[PDB]
DNA sequence: TCGGATGTATATATCTGACACGTGCCTGGAGACTAGGGAGTAATCCCCTTGGCGGTTAAAACGCGGGGGACAGCGCGTACGTGCGTTTAAGCGGTGCTAGAGCTGTCTACGACCAATTGAGCGGCCTCGGCACCGGGATTCTCGA
DNA sequence: CGAGAATCCCGGTGCCGAGGCCGCTCAATTGGTCGTAGACAGCTCTAGCACCGCTTAAACGCACGTACGCGCTGTCCCCCGCGTTTTAACCGCCAAGGGGATTACTCCCTAGTCTCCAGGCACGTGTCAGATATATACATCCGA
């Protein structure tokens, strides 16, 4: 019944995700999401799969930068765990909305 | 009746003087385009490309690789001091991020 | 048969070989570098255009490119890039 | 009237004393000069504690006459020490550190007598009249053992007080210097002639130098750059035309050219490829020299001059890699 | 027409992005909050990209339109033109 | 006939030379067995740069004249 | 010996400074600061006094926006008082440096 | 009086209550002491960023003078656009 | 012959001056017909929105003369124009009167 | 003796169209002047980038419409779209 | 919870000097006519995109100890407020003043524009080799001891 | 610290993109012209620029004192780690199909030239909205 303590299984594969970097997002449900949220702006929008992969890369890096600054928010709050008030804080300071 | 030289060799360089001059005309940037301007601009791109591929080949040899993949360009950007400040508003696909561990999340 | 689209690929090849003799590039990274140089080109062109707008010219010269380089690049990057342009325009002059 | 210690011509002074500003003008200067005479061979502090006190009224010609006559009696006492079976003085000996700092400030006061028209100069060109303290130059001299062969070049000498510091410091044969802006070149001639008279008045050796009123574009300076190893200019406000031209001048030089810069010609961590064969950082080692480093200069941050030192072993090991 | 696809961004996927960003421990509301933020960001970009594609009088979304919308976002993703 | 060059790497290079060989011929040979671009390769022959319009025997370069690899840098 | 508690003399004149808005920065030492820090980039830089007032307005609003987001940092840290780690946090999240 | 027109110490000119005055503008109930030095450093770096740009504008316009237009275009390139002057 | 092509399009912002800036601005080879017309119309509508928000603060403060404080409160108290002009700064006005939650005792 | 072509009288006329019984300070006039040049240059550069991005050489009203729908927040953008639509319609009917 | 006591808007005489309104003029802005070339459309043709079937399967979803962070308060000392002398430098408002910024008259470099001329530069064809991948085995944390 | 749990790396196997080479444009490049744009003399004039009187608000320090920061302590609860059980992910295959690049082929829209012209911008004006002195009620705080 060997089981690691928490934080281990965090930091190992934090290392693997920071090194092995491909998409880390299942692009078929992602692509169905993009097709749905684009369908409401205009019906019958053909894509390029290259364009949807570009969207995946952009959203990936966007949420990762948001996560990093949000992690800085939680560290500055002296909290190991991230709560979504950190996210709202970071989006307020960056001035998205 | 002399033979045609080339302006990049006339500049003693590698980047296309003619293509940059054509894009400056077709870019609708000014009404007219100076003579030394695309030369200077091709030099600026030459230095930037050389500087980024220096660090790209550095990261590639650090991973002992020959075909430079986007990972090494990503690391070449965000590992350099001035280049990251240049390219803070810049995102590069297929690279992921730096090895970034917040040390307070590390255990004892 | 395809239409001769522009790219910077042979020049990235020349730069890549002249910095490292037996180093390659992935084609994704090739398109990345092409988009990068087009980005930097558009930035410097727009800034020189705004400068010529701000001083009422018609012909952007290497003076304006030098100034926009000095505006846009951080620090020692600019300090070497202007010298690269200095050497190159000097070689092109004669 | 303050003599050289070998009984030579006295440094004659006007009454009133030459007013340059309010903060540390020439009244305090003569007093500190004889405070460095207290820092010399001590046969005068016995009289300097007496009535040359810090309490005295402004424009004390009484303290001036006291100071001059006590110094004349001190030089007469040193002469009564000399004139037996004793040699008077070794000529070629050098001034010490804070002594030479006083000497350069002294040449600055007694030569630079109009900083106002020195401030009133022309627009953007390498005419930027920014100068360097005694101390970074002194530490740089400590960093670079300028021999009788390793001379100094200041293309764009300004007023060349740095060159005088190098001359009075090292064991060099000669030094160079040139200048483009007219008011500081005329005042640099004043600095030259006065400082030579000053080192006469101290009886101590200053090394030779050539300060000029001219340019650097000529092939004469190409040849002289190829001759002389150790070179500095405060290049920071020159523009990359001039600086790259000077790189091209430095290309033809000998190995180990201990060349200091202010703004560097190459990064301190420079690496070679095949592109930069035309460039200049390949054939030299680019290292940072130590600043003041207590420097409320022009910059509140320290100044941090930068040494270049010629080394083509980088490029020859690059040739070994080209074999590889 | 489609549905449920914002939850198609999965709990492991947000977890994988978090473990890339350096997140040690996640809370529960992080998932729905991140889905909402992603949805707002994607609407802002995709509306612009659709504006480009319709302005070209074309029906097919290119990579370049996404590139131009990210240029409006001050982000400017490379790899595509 | 065979002459030499004392490099600043100290490589006493074997030079397959003949009095019929030019200066550029030896420069291309130094490019061959040194990898060096011949744009700069001044060789100290009694304090003279050798010029490709002449040959070795035009300067009357004696054999075992151990020259010196000087780099008149013509990236320039 | 009438003396207010702290927080009063904060919030009154927080109201007055948010309403009565002119410069709230002594423009002569400010102007000497600007002349000094510009002097190092280039000697002998004549100004326009309008330009220096523009600099004062810009720096005023810049530091006030920094203060507001920094106050949000301290509130999110559950701290009433602002420490300069909040400032470093806010400049990191905004991505100045 | 006078010598070379050199300013050497003016960071204190952003004074202790004026920083406090701007913090009360920002709506701060209570301020630590290190905010003073930190804020002086931050403003100094920000002013370096703007003033390099405005000086560069003056050099390209080949003047000797900092106009308001130079400052406005400098802040325009900062991505922090200011109005009221051009 | 007074023509006033803005009023011929029913507007207030100048056709010829905006067309002058478009021809000077190097924005394309040619300037389209309805382009400065549509441009001046959108400018006029946005400026009308701004001044409509400024007059409200003029009512708020018993002022018959619009001030930078009026402009500041008008821009910041909007929702969408605040989003448009968040990277935009106005001199001489100040900020919103804004007190946080946990500072009030 | 010189010309600094402000847009002050336009602000006068629009202010008398929307709030006729209030004035403006010249400081506020310069603020609005910088505002108008900002909005103009942003829409103009947006349309110029669009013209280069779709390989065409003549920026027209559809291009400015796309530029507005990109650059402005959306509901106010659709308002300004309808305003300029009716205005260009009035230019066509009264050419 | 309200006496004392505050600096808090409200109200009103008295400047005043910034701000709305003629003015005049001239100087950039509005029609007539060309033209030619960007651009709109007719046609089409290939080609990438969508959609579906099927096979695998990694990967996602519940769940369940458990253990580590969140979090509530405390108390204690600390630093940060506050009125107040003091003290200190800052602003307002006079002076000249001059250095630098804006307008003008060439004019000559000096770059748009067309036309030979062709060769660098791109579409496409083997190819092969750095890399993808897999499999084995040495190497390195680890977490309950 | 020792069994386990990954993990690094070594090496063998193959493979599909890079990449060198092949043909063939058309865009660069030479060589011309031809207008014209900023460049430099050269000039007015105004606007920072010291300076100082001279008052003066305000900063600076300082004894107090107090609300806060935070180390700490239970506590609790909720995410984490790995396990078992689904489930579309994903990879390839077939097949249409419409949509995006193309040629072709006019066409009409705007650049440009010329000419009138009127309205925008100094300029100068009155002039009156508000700034400020002086008094006057009042949301809130000290505190019993
Ligand atoms: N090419 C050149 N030839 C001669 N002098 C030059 C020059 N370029 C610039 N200068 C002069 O170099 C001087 C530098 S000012 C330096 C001051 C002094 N050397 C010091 O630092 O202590 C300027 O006055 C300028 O006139």
């Amino acid at each position: 019944p060997h089981r690691y303590r928490p934080g281990t299984v965090a930091l190992r594969e934090i290392r693997r995700y920071q090194k092995s970097t491909e998409l880390l997002i299942r692009k078929l449900p992602f692509q169905r999401l993009v097709r749905e949220i684009a369908q409401d702006f205009k019906t019958d929008l053909r894509f390029q799969s290259s364009a949807v992969m570009a969207l995946q890369e952009a959203s990936e890096a966007y949420l990762v930068a948001l996560f990093e600054d949000t992690n800085l928010c939680a560290i500055h709050a002296k909290r190991v765990t991230i709560m979504p008030k950190d996210i709202q804080l970071a989006r307020r300071i960056r001035g998205e909305r | 009746r002399a033979k045609a030289k080339t302006r990049s060799s006339r500049a003693g360089l590698q980047f296309p003087v003619g293509r940059v001059h054509r894009l400056l005309r077709k870019g609708n940037y000014a009404e007219r385009v100076g003579a030394g301007a695309p030369v200077y601009l091709a030099a600026v791109l030459e230095y930037l490309t050389a500087e980024i591929l220096e660090l790209a080949g550095n990261a590639a040899r650090d991973n002992k690789k020959t075909r430079i993949i986007p990972r090494h360009l990503q690391l070449a950007v965000r590992n350099d001091e001035e280049l990251n400040k240049l390219l803070g508003r810049v995102t590069i696909a297929q690279g992921g991020v730096l090895p970034n561990i917040q040390s307070v999340l590390l255990p004892k | 048969r395809k239409t001769r689209k522009e790219s910077y690929a042979i020049y990235v090849y020349k730069v890549l070989k002249q910095v490292h003799p037996d180093t390659g590039i992935s084609s994704k990274a090739m398109s990345i570098m092409n988009s990068f140089v087009n980005d930097v080109f558009e930035r410097i062109a727009g800034e020189a255009s705004r400068l010529a707008h701000y001083n009422k010219r018609s012909t952007i010269t290497s003076r304006e490119i030098q100034t926009a380089v000095r505006l846009l690049l951080p620090g020692e990057l600019a300090k070497h890039a202007v010298s690269e342009g200095t050497k190159a325009v000097t070689c092109y002059t004669s | 009237r303050l003599k050289s210690p070998v009984g030579a011509e006295p440094a004659v002074y006007p009454w009133p004393l030459p007013v340059y500003d309010k903060h540390h003008d020439a009244a305090h200067e003569i007093i500190e000069t004889i405070r460095w005479v207290c820092e010399e061979i001590p046969d005068l502090k016995l009289a300097m504690e007496n009535y040359v006190l810090i309490d005295y009224d402004t424009k004390s010609f009484e303290s001036m006459q006291r100071l001059c006559d006590k110094y004349n009696r001190a030089i007469d006492s040193i002469h009564q020490l000399w004139k037996g079976t004793t040699q008077p003085m070794k000529l070629n000996t050098r001034p010490s550190t804070g002594l030479l700092r006083h000497i350069l400030q002294q040449v600055y006061n007694h030569s630079v007598t109009d900083p106002e028209k020195l401030n009133n100069y022309e627009p953007f060109s390498p005419e930027v009249y920014g100068e360097t303290s005694f101390d970074l130059v002194a530490q740089m001299i400590d960093e670079i053992k300028m021999t009788d062969d390793d001379l100094f070049v200041d293309l764009g000498s300004g007023v060349g007080q740095v060159v005088l510091q190098v001359a009075a410091a090292t064991n060099c044969k000669h030094h160079y210097g040139v200048e483009k802006a007219d008011i500081p070149a005329k005042y640099a001639e004043t600095m030259d002639r006065e400082f030579r008279k000053w080192m006469k008045w101290y009886g101590k050796k200053h090394a030779e130098y050539t300060l000029e009123r001219g340019d650097f574009l000529s092939e004469e300076w190409r040849e002289r750059i190829a001759n002389t190893s150790v070179i500095f200019v405060n290049n920071f406000a020159f523009g990359p035309e001039v600086d790259h031209q000077l790189k091209e001048r430095f290309a033809n030089m000998k190995e180990g050219g201990r060349i200091v810069s202010s703004k560097p010609f190459a990064p301190l961590n420079f690496r070679i490829n095949s592109r930069n064969l035309s460039d200049i950082g390949t054939i030299m080692r680019v290292v940072e020299l130590s600043p003041l480093k207590g420097s409320v200069s022009w910059t509140g941050k320290p100044v941090s001059y930068y040494l270049h030192t010629i080394d083509r072993t980088i490029l020859e090991n690059y040739f070994s890699s080209l074999k590889n | 027409v489609l549905r449920d696809n914002i939850q198609g961004i999965t709990k492991p996927a947000i977890r994988r992005l978090a473990r890339r960003g350096g997140v040690k421990r996640i809370s529960g509301l992080i998932y729905e909050e991140t889905r909402g933020v992603l949805k707002v960001f994607l609407e802002n970009v995709i509306r612009d990209a659709v504006t480009y594609t319709e302005h070209a009088k074309r029906k097919t979304v290119t990579a370049m339109d996404v590139v131009y919308a990210l240029k409006r976002q001050g982000r400017t993703l490379y790899g595509f033109g | 006939m065979q002459i030499f060059v004392k490099t600043l790497t100290g490589k006493t290079i074997t030079l397959e030379v003949e009095p019929s060989d030019t200066i550029e011929n030896v420069k291309a040979k130094i490019q061959d067995k040194e990898g060096i671009p011949p744009d700069q390769q001044r060789l100290i022959f009694a304090g003279k740069q050798l010029e490709d319009g002449r040959t070795l025997s035009d300067y009357n370069i004696q054999k075992e004249s151990t020259l010196h690899l000087v780099l008149r840098l013509r990236g320039c």
